[PDB]
């Protein structure tokens, strides 16, 4: 089985695509619209 | 629908057009136009 990707049902008008113990760690930010 | 065929004069024969338009959003940095090579050169007093 091993089946996922459960999380939306729809993708419209995509504007941006791309492909290509332990601590893993994020900083976020959204200044000027980047 | 056009019925186009090959013995027709300019004026009925298809042409093929493309549009381009741009807006700017608000994008401050979105695709912009490209450059190009100057050949490289080093131990000169040169503008960079
Ligand atoms: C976004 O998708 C809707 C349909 O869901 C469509 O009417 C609209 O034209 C689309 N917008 C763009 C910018 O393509």
């Amino acid at each position: 089985m091993e089946s996922e990707f459960r999380v939306y049902s729809s993708a419209n008008n995509c504007t941006f695509e791309y492909v290509s113990k332990n601590l893993r760690e994020f900083v976020f930010k959204n200044i000027d619209g980047y | 629908s056009y019925g186009f065929r090959p013995t027709y004069g300019v004026g009925h024969q298809p042409y093929r057009v493309v549009v381009l338009s741009f807006e700017l959003l608000h994008a401050p940095a979105t695709v912009c136009g490209p450059k190009k090579s100057t050949n490289l050169v080093k131990n000169k007093c040169v503008n960079f």
